[PDB]
């Protein structure tokens, strides 16, 4: 499918907060503390609720959002957690992860406190509601959970990235466990088919803190509109002969190379740590082991496919 | 994204200072536009989007902050006639094309 | 000396804030987030400044101030730090630790970032300024420091307590390192003799965050008026024969015993309190950097095991394609 | 207005305050032990001494709207209480001092 | 081959040093500091030389020694290193790793300082000399090195184990990498064939410290005599019907089980740390990964062999 | 005050030992290993005790002693620790930090192991005994401790220096934390007023190692006699007009310049000194525990890579066994 | 390894004390012998060797240390008639056999 | 015996001491600069002051057998040097004091 970036439903650093003190196109209420780099939706204090919701409504048939966040806790147990909502109206206040109950939309909940006492938490739960079902906070919504995967996202060394994609009546939640700083290292977590959500709605994020305190920072929130490859009109004769792009790309590359060259010697024109570098080396080594094991798995799968094609003969 | 908004020298001249400073008041219209496109890509993706343009046309350099509706309208007008591939992104192919 | 508790220059939990979101008898400015348990003077965000000052001026010849605070950071290096001021005017906004420069009073700085690059930090620096000397932030104020001691107060399992005592023109700072949960284990840090300060001043506490991020929480700030044992008027014949004091003390003790017994036999009748021990709330920073490493292995094992079972099938079904043929 | 006898002698407020920890409500208590319960429940620090802060918390208070008292008014009430009950000039209010008035 | 334990050419803890203050059957000289747990052949001081040599000569056709040792240094570079000798006479003093030059025998040198400046060190060098060749200290004996492997044994979390086996004119040096506390986790390092050594000789260990200081501890030194399975006489009718062993083994197991049971409750009759436990868990996890990868390699080798046997027909 | 260096109560490098292996004017006993650069009072072995005492008694009314030492241990927990005594008799063997109990003098103990379990260690504990009080080893001597300060002196990049000064019956212990290579950055630790000690006593330093192991090196021990500025006799007319002092000072400086120039221009003519910077000699303990973890990965990669190439052949030759058939 | 050397109760009674102390002065000859065999296997391999035996017969419980040649002779004589499989180790099979 | 003139005026010992670092032997030096060289080479601490330990190291010394001096003899020699040369009673010996005798 084809992706189109949407600024109206997005916030991103490093100029997240304007001069007047608010994040553009987003209305935040509660204990959210928007800053230049990130939004601390609910700080490490007792009984905190925060939420950032979109001002203007969103009308997308298919969409895809990418949320980068960190949940940091001093202790081994955290509460309550983060939530990403695609709703019909901005509740902006409530006891369901810092947002209102009886929401008409879809919510992805990153629960970190096990109120059911079953050692399932932390977990990622997709809950849909038409607006007549109350969220069961005492058992982490186990009865009404459409899908759930047990992945950890607390105190990870790198920001946790989650891609939530609604495409052709199917909601797919993919999580980067935040062990590598790569942007395209998503792993599958959960999916639901035949999911129905209203075409008119508001995106939002929210966070809530219980007895134990965690910092719920959201670094960036990019919203992409996905359209089918066939339904999109081509509209040709708009590239203007496709020659100016080829004439300009190498010139732009040459200038950026020469600017980098200038900065290389003018950085020292007028002027990492041990342990931290060692930790970075350790995590990169773990990532290299994981990549080579994945590549071995792909090679073994290709060998299996070739063997099946051969025994077919 | 008017022509005079990007074809003024003092703005980028005070912008790029801090890491690179080469005082030269003979820049071609494609050179200061080049610097303008280079620095405003904060993400390092060599690509302009709606949010980068929104912080570009506003800045922190007094004047009252602009209306949300006015900013939305002007950025929509910019994106409507400049983006050709309808990717939600602005590339220097599209930027120099208009 | 003799100590008198002053409520007008203090705050403590667990009812720190009122219903309208303000701290009684204190004015907070900047990025302070006063909550019911503590005041987060400067949260773990880049470029934050906060301060809580006294609304009313305090006129004490000798005084003692006990501050309970936490400075918690993710990394081993923190910034910028905390400060406790006894000044002439309020210092809500400024560049010096979240307060204004050029202050006419005394300022105790808990510095977490070594800008001088001399490995002298974290440190406790006593600076007394008459109103004409700027704070040398690039050199941590080592040029105009009246005294200094080298202590660590970041990421401790218990809140760090500091006692600042001005008595007979000598300012004495004692720091409890916070390793032990005891509230009376203070250890000497610094002293400055023949210290001069304004007769009337505002108490205040401020915090600032620079490139690195820390959380600067303050749990309590207890201010005591200290009077000399000889200058204090006794004012006798006010105890009303002191008999009712003894007649009421044992009644109070008996009630304490009865209430403790009731709480003891009630706390297990319907056990519903989850509880939060201090062991579940404390973890060393370096050990944390170990634990994630361990978690990094728990993923890799899975990517072997599935792979292992994949090889398993290529051992089994291939045999079924060997004996059959 | 201040630390009036009837303010401490409200059995309903005491009973609704001790709920959750003391669930044995009995409407026969003498006006003596309810003062004790008041003194125990308003000493959050556990030091068995009422200072100005705990008294101001008790006086301002939150029960479930009502308007808040002015800061100057609260200062006047607390200073009047301290100037007439703190015999030893300690700042803290002992139980004996509380029972004196 | 068949292994016979030799107490006469061995020392081991935890009663290494007798009442008089010396290690039995072994003569130590120089800066060696024997203690109950280990022998510090050369402490962390400048210009230290130490050596522990056997008193009585050894007459073995084929033998195998297992040496457990640690080389601990504050810095990243250490000097000089450890050495294991099977010689004809005890030099007990000299400049070749704390022992004399022109030795008549075989010496395994665990060199930690690169005097040649080729980044080869740390290394394990097997050097043989009839008694007429001087050891080249300036280049780590690279010209006369019979065989060498580049392994690291400094600051390992667990003691480094070395198995040096001379069996049928072949000397094999196998080194435990020191990352696991297993006793049978040897990896191949080096071997040499047609090696000639005198049948009469003294075993010994030694250590030398240069400009940089390292602690060279030797925890154990077990010497085994290896005999061929065919050359050893059987000498039957010596097991005494082989029934008393079977009647006694289960009784001894039962009594040791009941003693362990008694200790279990009487340990508490009258009465690890965080971080260290986490490091132990990390190292155990790495060992699990290593073992599983080795098992996969064995499985793949078996699959390769089966495929070759299948395609042979 | 006025300071006079006393050679009979000192030792320093780089010629600490003589050719017979003994320290001049000092008697060493136990497991002390005196080398040319330092005296290792107790090496990193289990159950080690060592001590070095002065041969001759010292009669000083006021004195100052500067000790440079390193206590280096592999783990985060060390045992037992170091001690500096000014006693009446040379107790060179015993159960209190490698020296005898019941000493008639003063003792400064650098305790690295918290036997009391109060998280109060490492610490500097001043203990003064008349000769009738045993040292309570199980409680770290906190019952009979005259003064204490809580400092860390283990595994520092630079040697830790301590100044113990007895002056006007007040004993002051100042500790240089060893973070900086400066030799004059002392920071106050503890003091005891009205302290009484024998008029004549033996200096000494001892160290003991318990279940855990540390290396207790002592690099120097400089003893100074302190005289009051008023009681010191001036004895004038002994400078011989002071003119030759000025006439020789500039000659000495000119030599220093010339020899520095000669060393500068012949240090590079034949460059053969390898050198050893302090960066290559210092490494944090926890970071060390990280580095080995990294090394553990460098093995694992190999066991994949070879395995990878093994799978490579099963892709290649099998094709040669498919197209041929 | 004489019979009376291993058939005395006070040595084992004072040795096992510290972790297990079960005072019972009615031990069978195979009971105190088995305790002796269990405590002297320091390595935990359930096997006795020359070094363990040599530390056993000397100990730290004054008397001067025995001669090196005498100790070698007595341990060689013990190993000569007790070891049956010539492994260099002494098992309780061989220990109870002789 | 003691800090005699001829002991410092041995050109051969000075030359054999400055070898390795000062590689320029010249047999024409005046008796002035060689005393200075002695003073510079015997100050190991770099503080430009000769104390008792450095002097005792110089007196005992190791040159390549020779018997060592007694501890009492060395104490007497150093005490005699200090009692007649340390005019300022510092314990250290300045270069001016060294040049005085
Ligand atoms: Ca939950
Ligand atoms: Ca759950
Ligand atoms: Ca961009
Ligand atoms: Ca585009
Ligand atoms: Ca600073
Ligand atoms: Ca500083
Ligand atoms: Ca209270
Ligand atoms: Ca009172
Ligand atoms: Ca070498
Ligand atoms: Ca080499
Ligand atoms: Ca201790
Ligand atoms: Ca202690
Ligand atoms: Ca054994
Ligand atoms: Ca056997
Ligand atoms: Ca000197
Ligand atoms: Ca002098
Ligand atoms: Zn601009
Ligand atoms: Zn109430
Ligand atoms: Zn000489």
């Amino acid at each position: 499918p084809h992706r189109r970036f949407e600024y109206k439903y997005s916030f991103k650093g490093p100029h997240l907060v304007q001069s007047d003190g608010t994040v553009p196109f987003w209305a935040h209420a509660g204990n959210a503390i928007p800053s230049s780099d990130q939004i601390r939706v609910a700080p490490s204090l007792k009984s905190q609720r925060g939420s950032v919701w979109t001002k203007t409504k969103a009308a997308f048939e298919n969409w895809e959002v990418e949320v980068t966040f960190r949940v940091t806790g001093r202790g081994r147990i955290g509460a309550d957690g983060l939530a990403i909502w695609y709703a019909e109206n901005q509740g902006l206040e409530g006891p369901v992860f810092g947002s209102a109950d009886l929401w008409n939309g879809v919510g992805i909940f990153f629960d970190s406190f096990d109120n059911d006492g079953k050692k399932n938490n932390p977990a990622i739960v997709i809950i849909g509601n038409n607006g007549q079902i109350h969220y069961d906070h005492q058992n982490d919504g186990a009865s009404q959970a459409l899908a759930s995967c047990q992945r950890d996202f607390r105190n990870k060394p790198y920001p946790v990235r989650a891609k939530i994609t609604y495409y052709q009546n199917t909601l797919t939640v993919m999580i980067n466990n935040g062990f590598t700083p790569d942007k395209n290292d998503y792993e599958f977590c959960a999916k639901v088919e035949n999911m129905i959500i209203p075409a008119q709605g508001h995106f939002g994020i929210s966070a809530a803190t219980g007895g134990l305190a965690d910092d719920h920072d959201v670094l960036s929130f990019l919203t992409f509109q996905l359209t089918e490859p066939g339904k999109e009109p081509p509209t040709p004769d708009k590239e203007i002969s496709e020659k100016e792009k080829e004439k300009y790309q190498e010139e732009f590359e040459h200038f950026q190379q020469e600017l980098d060259k200038k900065k290389e010697e003018f950085q020292k024109g007028h002027p990492e740590s041990v342990g931290d570098r060692e930790l970075r080396q350790v995590f990169e080594g773990q990532n290299r082991i994981h990549l080579e094991i994945k590549q071995l798995n792909r090679q073994l799968d290709m060998i299996l496919d070739e063997q099946r094609r051969y025994v077919s003969s | 994204l008017d022509k005079n908004t990007v074809h003024d020298q003092e703005h980028i001249m005070e912008h790029l200072e801090g890491v690179i400073n080469k005082p030269e008041a003979e820049m071609s219209p494609q050179e200061l536009q080049l610097h303008y496109f280079k620095m405003h890509d904060y993400d390092g993706n060599n690509l302009l989007d709606g949010l980068e343009l929104s912080t570009a046309i506003t800045h922190v350099h007094q004047a009252p902050l602009m209306s949300e509706d006015e900013l939305i309208n002007i950025i929509d007008g910019v994106l409507r006639d400049d983006d050709k591939n309808n990717d939600g992104y602005i590339d220097y192919a599209e930027f120099a094309k208009s």
